[PDB]
């Protein structure tokens, strides 16, 4: 089970870390002309560590990578305006369905 | 509307470009005209008539 | 004709909010725009008649509160100071109303937005045209209510509601300070009217007993009033509400927070000048607070990436400038800079909103660039606004900020030097972030997405007429009004503003100082522009320092997160008070402690006592 | 936008949430 | 609840005005700091405990204790601003508070619940109720142009003349009063709807619209022209201010 | 433009070189030429 | 679903009942004793001393002797 | 949505656009004009100008309290 | 103001995946697997998903961002999303 | 999932005390600048004598004894 789950879960954590690091790198380097070299170096950080095959040393590397990312992360990331946490989120939302309004609620007899 | 690679940029109407250029030109001409009148005063080269 | 100036916005709001179902999204806009525009033209005749004709009008309708001597009637006072605020507030309100006709073209609930704008304008007019301290307070708190209503105009959002409630809490502390000041005014002079208080503001030289302390009567009142001014104008003590209040619509930002309701504190200080002049201790506090606010906003606004938030810190810096310009006991220059800023900051907000609306509501400068060719008009307009803001020579922002700085230089006192230093550094910082905003949004290579560029449309007619009018204002109004307001020996203000002969340094501000001092703002602006260009347009982008230096990252976080005010103030005051509400007052004082010694906690021993009577 | 007649013939929702009475009758 | 808060809470203050403040002028002066101490902490404690309540009728019921303890500061000030301004607060409170319990009664009759958690987004389904509820929210938080502000401010100017410290402590009452009053309105009225909990709505009927009308008229009429009520009392409250005094 | 990641992202941004978006420093100062020309005409004509 | 009555939740209802049945939740620990003996026994004394001293200092400023507030 | 068309609000609701908003708009102006007449007439009566204007101002056409309070020693 | 058709989505997504240096654009079917039909590195799948994200201006939550491992799934995700 | 008892009130890279220390340093910058302004003593370096007004510093026109 470890050969399919205990090792493959790290193969997904590394994808998550790469995604978050790439987004943060684009956030820090505002201009697109500068983001290219930064992203290339960022992947070179991962691409050099592909030589490992034993779990005894990779796991602490992932822990250290998460620790590093958690402290160089951008204080104010970029969020799409209509995405959750954005500026346009819940501006004019579609009203919920199934809600009905009754008439003549309080009428004597 | 000009398409380079899929994306297109709608060309602005003549009214907007003309108005923007006119306002910018008015600002520059006003700045230079004021610099002609009381430019020496702020530089301290000459008082209006104080001395 | 003068009651029409105040009540046309009220009638427009009362029509567009009560009968908006019959007028729709167009009739409700027409009613409010027409009413506010007619009020604006009436304010123009009021300026031609009172300020230029030198004949003030005093109008009392009916008594409001009539105690033994607590008389605060329904009085309106139109003098030189009031009329300037009228022609600013109502003109900006009419332009914002015209702007919102095209801005709120697809929003469903447009009529309620215009009703809120009209009621806000009505409250601001009641504020500025206030004869008493209570009508002034009436407007002073109605303006806060209107701002709160407009901030969460999109009630579905959660951030809007949080920002609105924070704004209300800060304005409530300010209102508490103002109420204490008003109570102090009545205890001394036994009146709240401005004429009697300003006439008798020199005789009292006694001391009070305030909160187990013996203080000066006038100084305490002036400090308490300045607390309210700080609350409303977003000064050093209470300013966190203003940057967060940008969650509202852009026209709300342009009127509610740029031109008006932030200048309410400055207007109240300038109007109460015949009282603040006799408390020299309060002027030191005002100067210190203004200098601190200007420098702090300038430092905070240089690293923001949100387009709307950068401009809010510019407004905070300008308000700080006005505040410590009032602190040098030069109120004419303060009102002059107020009127100047109400043009090139409303223009900045309107142009930024025009950019945002066309960019599918994209507010991040990191995701816009190369918009100069696509948006010619709005780029030119923001260029004009930024050049006025930084204080470009021979422009609206040059005739007031430079005068304020040179006046601060010639105030040879301990408080004046501090203000001069902070206001000098703030010029460099203001130039830096203004030019960064101009560069990133318009001149850098494009960083936006394909969809935003494809759906682009410049400002249509209803969103361009107010822009063009504000551009003409920000070009010429400063020069036109330079002579009448900050001239030597001018009688334009008449009795509106009082400056004692002892603390009058306007003449020495012009010819008593080296010409270098008169050129410091220009040199600092040029330095800031050069720094912004060299860090944005062309640079190796050494941001790797921000990724390798721990101090640099924390330093970047310090300026970005509003000097760690919101985080620290929340945890140490708001969370503490929330715990103080439940864990003690509700949990121990009245939960069971009264119960256990009350009627059933231990008093139910009668069950263990009545049953024993069988013995 | 400023010339086209509106679509909502009568305001949405009844006033006080009461259905209008029978035609030719009164509340 | 309208009877209990509208009138039954006005017996204590009326009893003080009629049988205590005059029959013992000397005893009232000696116990003035005692009443100021109890009322100052009651305003602070109750307006703070209100924030951590979850029942709709248990929040407004805590908005009366702070308001009614602000009245006893006014009565014991023993001046025209204090005693005269304390009467307007009770008339205002008798209308503002009793109108708020009508608003809660409207919500309870339709949806048999009172927890604030179940309520939200009513601004989109009950707009007339939201407009009426907001107006009495403004009155409860001492807004000028409402009958509460006239009484609230007249009490403050009546106590500042006697003790600046007690007028300072009582002034934080409107700081906290404006906190929960709007924060309750944001929860109940503003926000998103919750169709999982409750989905059927009905705005105010003919009775509810008509019932709130005298409260709306009688709250601004006292709030913009309180001279009608004030001039009927000054001859009677001035003889109350001095009884043992002869100078 | 260096590395497999940089090459990919650079190749995706080939639309950013659109003529209306490529160079904007040429339009940094909109009406400087017309303003300077009008001012020169005014200056020469006065004498 | 032809009823306006709320679909009450067990978690919310139980939480509200627990928050309203807090009368029987004291254990008389040192935290409660210290809390009720400080913020219920000392703050009123501090406030009362504040008003009494304010009256005393008002009295001495006018030259009148202190008033016996007891 | 589907249910917001069954909710009556004074403001009008989302995207309100009555068929006869042109006629209603014209009536609303006339109503505002009619209520503004007594306000203007009231204002011209209770307004006081202690100082004569430098130049003939338009308010001298209707207002009559110009230079009246100059004898402030006998004010009530 | 009208959501683009599915084939229009297919054009843009296939253009994005085609414009990659490591891939071979000889055969790029809408029904392909990144780690089974094109033979790429595990990491560069994240880059392609991102480039799809800004290309349509949509933010995929990080949880199922890595779930997109085939061109078929990507098209379906960027189609059933209404705000795109 | 029973609700929490305090279920009515609900800058991640910093802690409350660390950010308070940063704020204290930022405000100490202002305090130190104020102390420097005091140390400068600009009052003794004024280049002009205090302005003197006629008619005994405008005593009558400022509300003085006639
Ligand atoms: C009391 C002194 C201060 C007075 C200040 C007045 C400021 C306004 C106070 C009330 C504002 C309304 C806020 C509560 C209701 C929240 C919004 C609402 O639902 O109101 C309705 C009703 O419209 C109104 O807001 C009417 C109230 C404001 C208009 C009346 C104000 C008249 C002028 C103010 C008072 C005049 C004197 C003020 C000076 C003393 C509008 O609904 P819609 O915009 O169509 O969208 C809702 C969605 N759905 C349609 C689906 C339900
Ligand atoms: C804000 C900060 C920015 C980011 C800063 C840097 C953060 C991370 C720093 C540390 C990064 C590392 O070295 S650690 C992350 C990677 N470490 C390794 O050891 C890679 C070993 N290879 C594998 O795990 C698999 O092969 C796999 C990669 C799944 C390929 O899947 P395939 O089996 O199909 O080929």
């Amino acid at each position: 089970a470890a050969y399919f789950a205990r090792r493959a879960a790290q193969k997904e954590r590394v994808r998550i870390l790469y995604r978050r690091a790439l987004k943060d790198t684009l956030n820090w380097a505002v201009h697109r002309h500068i983001f290219y070299r930064d992203a290339s170096d960022l992947r070179e950080k991962f691409n050099v560590n592909q030589d490992v095959e034993d779990v005894d040393r990779i796991d602490k590397l992932i822990a250290h990578g998460e620790a590093e990312y958690n402290k160089w992360r951008h204080p104010d990331p970029y969020i799409v305006p209509w995405a959750p946490g954005g500026s346009k989120f819940c501006r004019n939302p579609t009203p919920p369905a199934g809600i009905e309004i009754v008439y003549n609620y309080g009428l004597e007899d | 509307g000009i398409t380079y690679k899929g994306v297109t940029v709608h060309t602005p109407k003549t009214w907007h470009t003309v108005t923007g250029k006119g306002l910018c030109a008015v600002m520059w001409f006003w700045i230079l005209y004021r610099a002609k009148q009381d430019g020496p005063v702020v530089m301290g080269w000459r008082h209006p008539w104080d001395g | 004709m003068y009651l029409l100036i105040v009540f046309l916005p009220l009638l427009g709001s009362s029509v567009a909010g009560f009968f908006g179902r019959f007028l729709g999204s167009e009739g409700s806009a027409i009613m409010t725009t027409t009413c506010v525009s007619f009020s604006s033209i009436l304010s123009l005749i009021a300026f031609y008649e009172v300020a230029l004709g030198a004949s003030a009008c005093y109008l009392r309708i009916a008594p409001w509160i009539s105690s033994e001597m607590f008389d605060a009637s329904w009085g309106f006072l139109f003098d030189s100071l009031t009329v300037v605020m009228l022609i600013v507030v109502t003109f900006i309100s009419s332009l914002v109303h015209l702007y919102s006709i095209s801005y709120m073209s697809e929003d469903p609930h447009s009529p309620r937005f215009m009703c809120y704008l009209s009621i806000f304008t009505f409250f601001m007019l009641m504020l500025v045209t206030g004869d008493n301290f209570l009508q002034l307070f009436l407007g002073w708190e109605g303006v806060g209510l209107a701002s709160y209503l407009l901030i969460h105009f999109w009630f579905t959002r959660l951030q809007a509601d949080k920002a609105a409630i924070k704004a209300m809490l800060v304005n409530r502390v300010g209102d508490f300070g103002l109420a204490l000041g008003i109570l102090g005014c009545f205890t001394l002079f036994q009146t709240v009217d401005f004429s009697t208080i300003f006439a008798c503001a020199s005789v009292p030289r006694n001391s009070w007993i305030f909160c187990n302390m013996r203080l000066n009567a006038i100084s305490l009142i002036c400090i308490l009033l300045f607390i309210g001014a700080v609350g409303k104008s977003a000064q050093i003590g209470l300013h966190t509400w203003l940057p967060d209040a940008m969650e509202g619509p852009t026209p709300v930002s342009a009127l509610i927070h740029a031109a008006t309701m932030v200048t309410a504190g400055v207007f109240m200080i300038a109007r109460c000048s015949p009282l603040f002049e006799y408390s020299p201790t309060a002027l030191i506090v005002i100067t210190f607070a203004g200098a601190m606010t200007s420098f702090l906003a300038a430092t905070t606004g240089i690293l923001q990436n949100d387009l709307k938030r950068v401009i809010a810190y510019s407004t905070c810096s300008q308000l700080g400038y006005m505040i410590f310009a009032c602190g040098i006991s030069n109120y004419s220059v303060s009102v002059f800079h107020l009127m100047n800023h109400a043009f090139f900051k409303a223009l900045l907000f309107l142009s930024a909103g025009s950019v945002i609306h066309a960019m599918s509501d994209e507010q991040d400068m990191r995701k816009m660039g190369g918009l100069a060719s696509s948006f010619p008009l709005t780029y030119a307009m923001m260029l004009i606004g930024s050049l006025s803001l930084i204080g470009f020579p021979f422009l609206t922002g040059f005739y007031s900020k430079d005068v304020i700085l040179e006046l601060a230089y010639t105030k040879y006192t301990i408080s004046g030097n501090f203000a001069f230093w902070l206001g000098s550094v703030s010029v460099l910082f203001t130039s830096y972030y203004s030019f960064r905003l101009l560069f990133l949004t318009f001149l850098v290579p494009t960083n936006s997405f394909g969809r935003d560029i494809s759906r682009c449309h410049d400002a249509p007619i209803p969103m361009a007429i107010p822009l063009i009018l504000l551009a003409l204002g920000s070009l010429f109004v400063g020069y036109l009004a330079k002579d009448m307001m900050i001239g030597l020996g001018t009688n334009f203000w008449a009795n509106s503003l009082l400056v004692l002969p002892k603390n009058e340094i306007l003449a020495e501000s012009e010819f008593a100082a080296p010409t270098i001092i008169k050129l410091i703002p220009i040199l600092f602006s040029t330095l800031g522009a050069f720094v912004a260009y060299n860090v944005n347009l062309v640079a190796d982008q050494f941001q790797r320092a921000f990724q390798t230096s721990t101090f640099c990252n924390r330093l970047y976080s310090f300026f970005n997160k509003r000097w760690f005010f919101d985080q620290v103030l929340n945890d140490f005051l708001v969370r503490s008070f929330l715990r103080f509400g439940y864990e003690v007052s509700f949990e121990a004082l009245d939960k069971g402690a009264i119960e256990i010694l009350g009627p059933y906690g231990i008093s139910y021993t009668f069950r263990r006592l009545a049953e024993r009577i069988s013995q | 936008r400023w010339a086209t007649p509106g679509h909502e013939e009568r305001p949405k929702g009844y006033f006080m949430n009461r259905t209008p009475p029978a035609p030719g009758q009164s509340r | 609840s309208v009877i209990l808060a509208g009138i039954l809470l006005k017996f204590g203050t009326y009893g003080f005005l009629r049988f205590s403040i005059p029959m013992f002028p000397e005893a009232t002066l000696c116990f003035t700091p005692f009443i100021y101490t109890l009322s100052a902490i009651a305003i602070i404690y109750t307006s703070l405990t209100t924030l951590r309540q979850i029942d709709l009728k248990k929040i407004i019921a805590y908005s009366s204790v702070a308001h009614m303890n602000l009245v006893t500061i006014g009565m014991f000030s023993l001046n025209i601003q204090g005693i005269g301004g304390s009467i307007l607060l009770m008339l205002s409170h008798g209308l503002v508070s009793s109108a708020l319990f009508l608003c809660v009664g409207v919500l309870y009759d339709r949806h048999k619940t009172r927890l604030v958690r179940y309520y939200g987004g009513l601004v989109s389904t009950m707009p007339n109720f939201s407009t009426i509820f907001f107006f009495f929210t403004l009155a409860n938080m001492s807004l000028p142009g409402t009958s509460s502000f006239i009484g609230e401010f007249l009490i403050l100017v009546g106590a500042f003349q006697r003790n600046s410290l007690v007028a300072t402590l009582a002034a934080l009452g409107m700081i906290l009063g404006a906190a929960y009053s709007l924060w309750l309105y944001n929860r109940v009225v503003s926000g998103n709807l919750k169709p999982d909990f409750l989905h059927k709505f009905s705005d105010l009927n003919g009775r509810e619209v008509f019932i709130f009308i005298p409260f709306l008229v009688g709250l601004v009429w006292m709030g913009v022209y309180p001279k009608v009520f004030l001039d009927c009392m000054h001859t009677s409250v001035s003889n109350l201010v001095q009884h043992g005094k002869f100078h | 433009p260096l590395g497999t990641t940089g090459e990919f992202f650079r190749r995706r941004d080939e639309w950013r070189k659109h003529p209306m978006l490529s160079n904007q420093m040429r339009h940094a100062l909109p009406g400087i030429g017309i303003g300077v020309g009008a001012f020169c005409v005014y200056l020469v004509g006065e004498q | 679903g032809g009823g306006m009555e709320t679909n009450k939740n067990k978690f919310i209802e139980d939480w509200g009942s627990a928050r309203e049945n807090l009368e029987h939740n004291f254990r008389w620990t040192r935290r409660n004793f210290a809390l009720i003996g400080i913020f219920g026994i000392a703050l009123p004394i501090i406030v009362y001393k504040g008003i009494v001293k304010d009256f005393h200092m008002q009295d001495e400023d006018a030259g009148r002797p202190h008033r016996k507030f007891l | 949505g589907d249910f917001r068309a069954k909710v009556w609000s004074m403001t009008g609701g989302p995207n309100c656009r009555p068929k006869h908003w042109r006629r209603n708009t014209a009536i609303a102006m006339f109503g505002v004009f009619l209520v503004c007449i007594p306000i203007a007439k009231l204002s011209a009566k209770l307004e006081q100008r202690p100082h004569m204007p430098v130049r003939p101002i338009p308010s001298q056409i209707w207002c009559k309290n110009f230079g009246t309070k100059d004898d402030y020693e006998k004010e009530h | 103001d009208d959501h683009l058709s599915r084939e229009a989505v297919v054009d843009r997504v296939l253009d994005v995946v085609k414009s990659f240096p490591k891939v071979d654009p000889s055969k790029v079917t809408p029904e392909v697997h990144f780690q089974n039909d094109l033979g790429l590195d595990s990491l560069d799948t994240v880059e392609i998903v991102m480039a799809i994200e800004e290309e349509f201006k949509l933010e995929i939550p990080d949880k199922e961002a890595d779930k997109i491992d085939s061109c078929s799934l990507a098209i379906e995700y960027v189609y059933n999303h209404p705000m795109s | 999932k029973p609700l929490s008892v305090n279920d009515e009130l609900m800058a991640d890279t910093v802690g409350k005390y660390e950010a308070l220390a940063w704020l204290s340093g930022g405000l100490g910058f202002f305090v130190g600048l104020g102390l420097l302004a005091v140390l400068n003593d600009k009052a003794s370096k004024v280049p002009f004598t205090p302005r003197v007004y006629p008619y005994d510093n405008l005593r009558v026109e400022l509300g003085g004894e006639p």
